[PDB]
């Protein structure tokens, strides 16, 4: 219909105007909180910036793009009609590809245990534009309908074909897939480890209490069979916190010290629960609890709120992952199913919906990250405290 | 009132392939011990290869070492037994069998009808 | 050089006592803790008991409580196990192994070092000579091709007993099966060979049975019938 | 208390093949399970303690593992001299060691049929009021075979007592001897003495039998 499409050419361009204004705003903030401070930048986050920055150079896009869906036809040149498609193909690709070097780093970085991050930062930049440049040959303003718009069409064999295929699996399929795999290897390694530091502690606790009320020597061996078995297990355990760190650094060796008192605390009152005696195999478990609150609690809660902030960060970045995929991906499987087959209200309404659902990615990000983000919102009221003087 | 199916067969050149089948029903291979044997014109009821259970491996005859491959599916109840490098002395019907006996005694109860292999 | 040495293992009475002495060279007693693992033949390993001699802490499995008491010294730098109201199911061969005291790495490497064991067979059966007897083929058993002939060795009590053919002239083709304990105490042992069929006639095979506590040495002939 | 479930008891292998025994612990055992090689007639040599950690000496094709309770031992590559016995070992303290079962891991070999030998007792055994009669195997691979001492046509069990000898250092064939055992009445109550014989090589029984 031509009222439901003329109802979407008028919903498109404000709300692209305000997506533009937002998506600006929001990401100079982003950029001037990332360029001001240098010593706790991370690795993750230079890539965090890029999609930033990209996002900025998709942006300055979108005046553009609303006056042409306010026209109602493609006014300006072919040549542009692809400088701005191939933006947003970079946009596109450099996101892709920087959550995927973020699922490595991540992956490296949790479950496998910089100077020369900008050699990095132009590999990625320079892949988009390449897995860009089909984007880039294949857009030239065209005449459909009486009406000139900015989009592609495969016309005059095999190489053409043969290379979008290629860029396509390579970018696309390869990427995500590799993030997807290293997304849930990390969540089912750190939703371990923060199952594995609980049943330990559990253990340790809990059959405290049946070696109190146990009335005989036999459930007193069972008890501390566990807790031998649990603080043996919890000796082993590595935090986030040191897991970059050396395994034989001195503040490990005070938190398997403290395990190495309290096995031979188990022990000593298992050598008394063996020959009988109750009241003294309770009695020796009572300085079980005297090491575990000066050795082991210590550790516990600096363990317990360092894997618990290495979850918090985690959930902000597949957000953004889930944020990109969910706004990034159907305007692209609508791109591809075009090219793929060479009533209709619902096509042209479908197209429309995804070309304003990726498009809000831009404002979408920095909407994250002083949502849900830990290190950007802490900082921009550092930069905001020293202007309002 | 176990009984055992087969398929496969046909002419083959000289260092051809083939491979057969051999599906169980009323009945789990899981924890038993699969069996092939041959039947020559001359010399009758020879080994050829048993399959045991995941994990405990797979036995081949003297003559059809490295040039057979017996392999097992628990989950559709099935055995095969991949043939390679065909000999004209492989012509026989092939039997597929089933051990009866968890311990691998090699109490062979139950049979099938057999495969009508055939070459030159 | 660190080493376990066991020694009086021998041959006791159903009821009987005895002490395995677990000696040791290059290491001392407090700073490893000995335990003893028993085999029984043609069986596992199985825990018995340990002795922590820095301390004492003397514990047992509960098959052995009450009749095994181990025991050490670190003048003499052994250790000893006494057993007594031993039973059939005590028949075993005895290790004693080192393992290191908690922390560190030296626990962590649980019987690194041991002996290379005792035999302690407790039986109420009598010291006996073997009764050799002919294992003779038949002219029907594989006639033409290659038949097989040997010499059953029955009913003796202390278990090493040495069968050799033709007085070792004979090494291709002979089986001489482990000895298995009969329900009467006494063990039995089969030793046969295999000779091709036309050799059966005009050659002399030999059966040579050497038993050394008895001192019997029969000299048995296996000929067809 | 604590057991120790070791899954494959025989093993049967290669030169150069990759071996896999795995050991399960009832309760948490924590990484406190060391794994042991013994060869026949000889004491057992540790490999791998604290279930991942080489012991000096042993080479680097063995290797160890565990996944929450469950361990591993692992050869990458199988040389002849580690065709032995290997036992798992909880650890988790002093008075609670208990061992695996073990496996013993043998060479591969081509599938050879039994040789059946019976042999009637002689008349120097029948003058001392015993009759020992002997079915023997010969030269057969694998070492899992049946005996039925059919006497007089009848099933026995009871009084059937079996031996088996050592892999063969030439052939790598096991060989079988199982002798029945009867008093002289008893002996001359049947006349039709039978061992039935199966394989997993022999598509059907071997009855080898006399009369008496
Ligand atoms: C979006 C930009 C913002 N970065 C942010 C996150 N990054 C990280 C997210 C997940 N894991 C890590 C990490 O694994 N490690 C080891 C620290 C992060 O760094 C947020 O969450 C967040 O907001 C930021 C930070 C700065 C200054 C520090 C220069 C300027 O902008
Ligand atoms: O016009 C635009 C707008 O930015 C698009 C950005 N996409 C990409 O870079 C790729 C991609 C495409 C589809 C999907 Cl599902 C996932 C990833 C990696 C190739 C490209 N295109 C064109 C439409 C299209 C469709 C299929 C192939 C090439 C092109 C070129
Ligand atoms: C189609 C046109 C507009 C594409 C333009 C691409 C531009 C914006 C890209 C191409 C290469 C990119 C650079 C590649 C690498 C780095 C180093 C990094 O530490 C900071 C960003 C920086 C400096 C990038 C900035 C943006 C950049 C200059």
């Amino acid at each position: 219909l031509q009222e439901v499409r003329q109802f979407s050419r008028a919903f498109v361009p404000i709300a692209y105007s305000l997506i533009c204004v937002f998506g600006l705003l929001g990401n100079i903030l982003v950029v001037i909180t990332f360029a001001f401070y240098k010593k706790a930048r991370s690795m993750t986050d230079v890539y965090l910036a890029n999609m930033a920055i990209a996002d900025i150079l998709f942006a300055l896009t979108l005046p553009f793009w609303a006056v042409s869906h306010a026209t109602g036809a493609w006014v300006f040149s072919n040549a542009t009609c692809k400088l701005l498609k191939g933006i947003y193909a970079i946009n596109f690709n450099c996101g892709m590809w920087l959550l995927t070097c973020i699922a490595m780093d991540r992956y490296i970085a949790i479950v496998q245990a910089l100077p020369r991050s900008k050699i990095i930062c132009l590999v990625v930049w320079g892949l988009s534009v390449i897995i860009s440049s089909s984007t880039f040959v294949f857009n030239q303003k065209y005449n459909t309908q009486g009406s000139d718009v900015c989009e592609p069409k495969y016309q005059t064999i095999r190489w053409k074909l043969l290379m979008l295929g290629l860029e396509l699996l390579f970018g696309f399929f390869i990427p995500l897939m590799f993030m997807i795999f290293c997304y849930t290897a990390i969540v089912k390694t750190l939703r371990r480890q923060l199952a594995d530091l609980e049943d330990n502690w559990e253990t340790l606790n809990d059959n405290l209490k049946v070696i109190e009320k146990a009335d005989n020597a036999a459930q007193v061996k069972d008890a501390l069979t566990k807790m031998r078995a649990a603080a043996l297990d919890a000796q082993k355990a590595t935090p986030p916190k040191l897991e970059d760190k050396s395994p034989d650094s001195p503040e490990m060796k005070d938190f398997r010290h403290g395990f190495d008192i309290l096995v031979g605390q188990i022990d000593d009152a298992l050598k008394l629960a063996n020959e009988g005696k109750v009241k003294e195999a309770q009695a020796a478990a009572e300085q079980l609890k005297t090491t575990r609150n000066a050795y082991i609690q210590k550790y516990l809660e600096r363990a317990r709120s360092t894997l618990q902030k290495e979850v918090k960060a985690i959930r902000v970045i597949i957000a953004v992952v889930l944020v990109f995929l969910a706004c990034q991906i159907p305007h692209n499987m609508v791109l591809l199913v075009t090219a793929a087959n060479l009533s209709e209200k619902l096509i042209a309404y479908t197209k429309t919906v995804t070309e304003v659902l990726a498009f809000l990615h831009c404002c979408l990000n920095p909407v994250l990250y002083a949502f849900i983000g830990q290190k950007f919102r802490n900082y921009f009221l550092k930069i905001l405290k020293d202007l309002w003087c | 009132q176990v009984q055992l199916q087969e398929s496969g067969g046909g002419l083959v050149q000289p260092g051809g392939s083939l491979r057969l089948s051999c599906a169980a029903s009323g009945r789990t291979i899981s924890r038993y011990a699969m069996s092939w044997f041959r039947q020559a014109p001359g010399k009758e009821r020879e080994f050829v290869a048993v399959a045991r259970r995941s994990g405990d491996g797979a036995f081949y005859a003297d003559s059809v070492q490295g040039r057979f491959t017996v392999s097992r599916d628990d989950a559709k109840n099935t055995v095969y037994l991949q043939m390679n490098s065909l000999k004209p002395e492989d012509t026989a019907v092939y039997y597929c069998a089933i051990d009866s006996d968890t311990f691998y005694s090699g109490s062979y109860d139950y049979w099938g009808q057999g495969t009508q292999v055939t070459v030159s | 050089e660190v080493q376990l040495v066991e020694s009086g293992g021998g041959l006791v009475q159903p009821g009987g006592s005895l002490r395995l002495s677990c000696a040791a060279s290059g290491f001392n007693v407090v700073d490893f803790s000995l335990h003893w693992v028993r085999q029984a033949p043609g069986k596992g390993l199985e825990w018995v008991a340990y002795i922590s001699s820095s301390s004492g802490s003397t514990s047992y499995a509960d098959s052995v409580k009450g009749r095994f008491t181990i025991s050490a010294d670190t003048s003499k730098n052994t250790a000893y196990l006494q057993m007594n109201s031993l039973r059939a199911e005590d028949t075993a061969v005895y290790y004693c192994a080192r393992w290191g005291y908690w922390p560190g790495e030296p626990w962590w490497k649980a019987f690194d070092y041991w002996g290379q064991g005792t035999l302690v067979t407790v039986s109420s059966a009598s010291t006996k000579g073997p009764s050799v007897f002919p294992l003779a083929p038949s002219s029907k058993s594989t006639s033409g091709g290659t038949a097989a002939l040997g010499c059953l060795v029955k009913d003796y009590f202390p278990e090493p007993v040495t069968v050799s053919w033709n007085s070792g002239a004979l090494t291709s083709g002979v089986h001489t099966f482990p000895a298995v304990l009969q329900s009467s105490g006494l063990y039995s042992l089969s030793s046969v060979v295999t000779v091709p069929s036309s050799s059966l006639g005009t050659q002399t095979y030999i059966c040579n049975v050497n038993h050394k506590p008895s001192n019997t040495k029969v000299d048995k002939k296996v000929e067809p019938k | 208390d604590i057991q120790m479930t070791q899954s494959p008891s025989s093993l049967s292998a290669s030169v150069g093949d990759r071996v896999t025994i795995t050991c399960r612990a009832s309760q948490s055992v924590s990484s406190a399970v060391a794994w042991y090689q013994q060869k026949p007639g000889k004491a057992p040599k540790l490999l791998i303690y604290s279930a991942s950690s080489l012991y000096s000496g042993v080479p680097s094709r063995f290797s160890g593992s565990r996944s929450g309770t469950d361990f591993t031992l692992t050869i990458s590559s199988l040389q002849p001299e580690d065709f032995a016995t290997y036992y798992c070992q909880q650890y988790l303290y002093y008075s609670l060691v208990t061992f695996g079962q073990g496996t013993k891991v043998e060479i591969k070999r081509t599938v050879a049929a039994p040789s059946v030998f019976i042999f009637p007792p002689s008349d120097s055994q029948l003058k001392s009021g015993t009759a020992s009669v002997v079915c023997l195997l010969n030269n057969f691979y694998p070492r899992e075979a049946k005996v039925q001492w059919k006497v007089d046509n009848a099933l026995q069990s009871g009084n059937s007592q079996e031996s088996v000898t050592e892999q063969d250092s030439k052939d790598s064939t096991y060989s079988l001897s199982s002798t029945l055992t009867l008093s002289k009445a008893d002996y001359e109550k049947h006349k039709v003495y039978a061992c039935e014989v199966t394989h997993q090589g022999l598509s059907s029984p071997v009855t080898k039998s006399f009369n008496r």
